[PDB]
RNA sequence: UUGAGAAGCUCAGACGAGUAGGCAGGCGUGGAGGUUUGUGACGAAGCCUUGGGCGUGAGCCUGGGUCGAACAGCCUCUAGU
RNA sequence: CUGCCGAAGAGCAGAAACUCAGAUCAGUUUUAAAUGAGAGUU
RNA sequence: UUUCAAUGGCCCGUCCACGGACCAAGGAGUCUAGCAUCUAUGCGAGUGUUUGGGUGAUGAAAACCCAUCCGCGAGGUGGGAACGCCCUGGCGUGCACCAUC
RNA sequence: GUACGUGAAAUUGCUGAAAGCAUUGGAAAUCAGUCUUACCUGGGUGAGAUCAGUAGUCUCUCGAGACUAUGCA
């Protein structure tokens, strides 16, 4: 924790260094897609692989 | 599905027969006056994408299976769930000690081996 | 005594809700098509 | 997963809550030689799974 | 950098693209189609936006509910030429370290585009701003 | 207790739960940040729960821990749970949401059961109003947009089911649905407002205060 | 792993140094283990071979053979042992040489210098 | 219904000459890092072969003969390719 | 190696960006609208 | 595979001419400095450790760290993406960008 | 076998057979791989184990594996 610091607090053994910030917050995207937040407003899905 | 091949002949290089210095691997004819590149009559064919085989039966040996090169016993155990879909092939550099162990294991697994009679003898 | 997962209970409510309307637009669609065929 | 060991088949299960303990990551159960019971065992141990 | 996918090799931007591919096609929202399109854009096509711009753009008529989250598919940089930062709520690809500290300490909160999606999956009450492409 | 509740050994975690009953049963005022720290330990006690049989006995144990708490800070205990669950809900992964869904279901019923218990000592409407006020500056707060809507859809789904379970025979007249009505009437997130009525199973039979 | 930049790990230099080693250096390169008893009574693991040492061949086609080292052929790093020879086509017994590491010394030819070497190299005569 | 290498799977329709020139994806060689619980004196590599197989192709796999000490797949790096 | 696009003999060919059936066009024809095509731009 | 049959089949490259007896091996857009665009990456009103100093007990030409400099940088109208509220459309907000005062 | 590791092609001799670029097939020569032993069902005889209205040990976390006895319903 002194070598690398935090994303908000600095490293002690590196000058002015903060751990990189991430583009996403929760990297589990299947958790985002299949959540009650998003699955409650999506339009009802058509078939998977469809018949001919 | 049956294993349909659109073509069975190799696409020999132009004038590979005329010269021993000219190999038989295909090279597109870069020439600008080349009659054969011009696809005259009787000129030998050139690799086109239309000869490409069916995506469902690509890579399939005449018996409907696909070759899966195998170097030891651990490899033949991967084909446990694909024995109707794949055939084991022992590499040429696998010794006759391992070849026997590969073949015996694969026999219980119900896996076809394309070269199971190699480097070995029978005693019965 | 393993209770069914909560997310599974939520999906069933949506699947049931979707199945209600698909069944609802079955007898009407059959009738409307049938009358369309006579027309 | 199902894998063989000494002529006996086992069901191996891992959950996310033991992800950081490789030694205790997989639990193992012994499946019956009875095929129907072994199928019942997989249903019973893997219920509400996908 | 193109129309079909991003040219970035960053996995987390691909994960964002994987999420907004879903919204783009399983919702009627035009907000989720725009976000997916702007996620395929290059660095120069996603010019940075500033804190001062965001406060200035969302002002004057700020007597409204102002629950509107500001969304940029880009970086929210800092503008130290302004002294007091209002209460803002911004969802961006990136915040610089001083931009994120100012929005938090004097004001509201900073989001990611996946945190927005769980808040406004249809982009409702959002101000989808853009940076100037003047180079 | 806090470090022990999040141990890597279930035996160590469990021994901190049994010792937590004495700590919570104290007749002294607990500061809000003290319950914030405790619930971070308790969150990881359930975050690390392994089997569904265990992780559902644990939810019963944690919900059964509410009546142990002192009456004066019993509301603080539950309000801190719903605040420690709102901020940490987004970071939960897809394979852990179903054990916390049951945890909120067990804590929703604990709230209704605590109202039932206190309805004997004092009039019901004061108890409900005090609990409703807890919901107002908690999950059903309109001023904050950080609270997840996945929890609020859960509470709407289970609100009447847990109410019926607490009073099998018949529930009295009270403002059971006040947090939801005031939310849909003033929520700043349209997705919540537009779909909360579609999920809530509000019955008009018992809602007239 | 070597840590000294005085010693080389270059194969080209090690091979050149081995084969272009002088006869004094080759004297140490041809060293044989002592038998268990000599190893456990002289407290020395291994000594350079000498003429008139009683050895046993340990490896090769002549395994198990014994004899005295008639001479040391230091140019080819080979030992020559009594009666360990090969018959030629004409009937001559041309000796065959063995590597000094492939034999074991079972009786040392103890000069005064060896005894001084023994005591110097942690030994007890 | 199990058919998420979501970079996957699936439905449909149209289209197909090509020099300069542009774009994309692949095959191969020497060396580098990682990897295959990799191959090897029960024979590595190479070479020979009217033996067999795969790929539209660049090419790859293999049987037999010869041989006798090293070699390769996969992910990146590099170039006197 | 295969594929795709593809001339000329400022114009002709693409790429990004925008603005788009609620748009303009056309190696066309009638009259003094018909028909085909989504059209453009820096 | 060889051969036969029927059918087709005019030597290749190069620019008539020029190269070609055959085979193997070697054999030609390379490295480096400058500039411009495009893409990716990190940070972002900043940015760039590697002139040098610190340091490195397993190889120490690496990796790690960094003082002082220094470079380069430093208001309305209409249309309009997106959004909210309504009873296709209307109303409000209106990024980027383009004509406008 | 020192004209010595491997030993390619061009090239030369001898022997054997045939004859006097592509398409498609014939003749001749050659070659690839090709299955039978299993499935179900019934009974008899014994076997054991994941069985015992059964006793113990070790490692993990009540029961989960590994065992050692004892029985063969």
């Amino acid at each position: 924790d002194s070598v690398f610091g935090s994303t908000t607090e600095v490293a002690q053994l590196k000058k002015n260094y903060f751990l990189p910030e991430n583009i996403i917050s929760n990297a589990d995207v299947t958790r985002l897609i299949n959540s009650d937040e998003i699955q409650s407003i999506v339009k009802a899905a058509g078939p998977s692989r469809v018949k001919r | 599905v049956n294993i349909i091949k659109k073509r069975t002949k190799p696409f020999k290089r132009h004038q590979s027969d005329r010269f021993k210095r000219v190999g038989e691997s295909w090279r597109k004819p870069r020439g600008i006056d080349s009659c054969v590149r011009r696809r005259f009559r009787g000129t030998i064919s050139m690799p086109k994408i239309g000869y490409g085989n069916n995506k469902k039966t690509r890579y399939c040996m005449p018996n409907g299976l696909k070759a899966f090169l195998v170097r030891n016993v651990s490899d033949v155990e991967l084909l446990l769930m694909h024995n109707k879909t794949y055939a084991a092939e022992i590499a040429g550099n696998v010794s006759a000690r391992k070849r026997v162990e590969i073949v015996e294991k694969a026999r219980a697994l119900g896996v076809k081996v394309t070269n199971a009679g190699a480097k070995v003898r029978s005693q019965e | 005594s393993i209770f069914a997962p909560e997310s599974l209970l939520k999906k069933t409510k949506a699947q049931k809700q979707s199945r209600e309307q698909i069944v609802a637009a079955a007898a009407e669609k059959k009738s409307a098509r049938q009358k369309k065929r006579e027309l | 997963t199902v894998r063989e060991d000494n002529g006996k088949l086992y069901l191996y299960m891992k959950t996310i809550e033991r992800a950081h303990f490789p030694s205790k990551l997989w639990q193992r159960i012994k499946l019956s030689k009875n095929y129907a019971k072994a199928l019942e065992q997989i249903d019973q141990q893997l219920l509400y799974w996908p | 950098s193109q129309r079909s996918k991003p040219a970035s090799e960053n996995v987390y931007l691909k994960l964002l693209v994987k999420l907004y591919r879903f919204l783009a096609r399983r919702t009627d929202s035009r907000f989720n189609k725009a976000i997916l399109k702007r996620l395929f854009q290059s660095k120069t096509n996603r010019p940075p936006i500033s804190i001062s711009k965001i406060a200035a753009l969302t002002s004057r008529k700020s007597a409204s509910s102002q629950n509107k989250t500001t969304v940029v598919v880009g970086t929210v940089t800092d503008d130290e030429r302004m002294l007091t930062v209002p209460k803002l709520s911004i969802a961006a690809l990136r915040f610089t370290k001083s931009a994120r500290a100012r929005i938090l300490k004097a004001g509201g909160e900073v989001l990611t585009l996946d945190q927005l999606a769980l808040r406004a999956p249809t982009g409702s009450n959002t101000v989808l701003v853009r940076g100037k492409k003047h180079a | 207790f806090i470090k022990k509740l999040a141990a890597n050994d279930r035996k160590t975690r469990d021994k901190a739960l049994e010792s937590l009953q004495r700590f919570l049963s104290q007749k002294k005022k607990f500061e809000r940040l003290d319950f914030l720290k405790l619930w971070k330990g308790l969150f990881y006690c359930m975050w690390m729960a392994d089997k569904p049989l265990y992780q559902q006995k644990l939810s019963d144990n944690l919900a059964a821990l509410v009546p142990i708490v002192w009456i004066d800070n019993r509301i603080l205990f539950q309000s801190t749970f719903w605040e420690t669950m709102g901020r940490e809900w987004t970071g939960i992964d897809i394979l852990r949401t179903d054990k916390f869904y049951l945890l909120m279901r067990r804590f929703c019923a604990a709230a209704f059961r605590d109202i039932q218990t206190r309805s004997k000592t004092a009039l019901l409407d004061k108890v409900v109003a005090e609990y409703n006020q807890m919901w107002m500056d908690g999950p059903f707060n309109t001023e904050n947009l950080a609270f997840p809507n996945g929890i609020l859809f859960h509470l709407a789904d289970i609100w009447t089911e847990e109410l019926r379970k607490v009073y099998p025979e018949d529930v009295p007249k009270a403002d059971w649905y006040l947090p939801f009505d005031s939310t849909i009437k003033s929520s700043h997130n349209v997705v919540l407002r537009k779909t909360l009525p579609k999920r809530l199973d509000r019955v008009s039979e018992y809602t007239k205060d | 792993m070597k840590f000294s930049r005085d010693v080389t790990s270059s194969r080209r230099k090690q091979r050149k140094a081995h084969f272009g080693a002088p006869s004094s250096v080759r004297r140490v390169l041809m060293s044989a283990p002592l038998s268990k008893e000599l190893r456990e009574q002289y407290k020395i693991r291994s000594l350079p071979v000498r003429r008139d040492d009683q050895i046993t061949v340990i490896r090769g086609s002549n395994k198990g053979r014994e004899g005295k080292i008639t001479s040391v052929y230091r140019k080819k790093f080979l030992l020559l042992i009594e009666r360990v020879t090969r018959e030629k086509a004409n009937g001559a017994s041309a000796p065959v040489g063995i590597d000094a590491s492939k034999v074991v010394i079972t009786k040392l030819h103890l000069d005064k210098d060896r005894k001084d070497l023994i005591v110097r190299k942690g030994g007890k005569v």
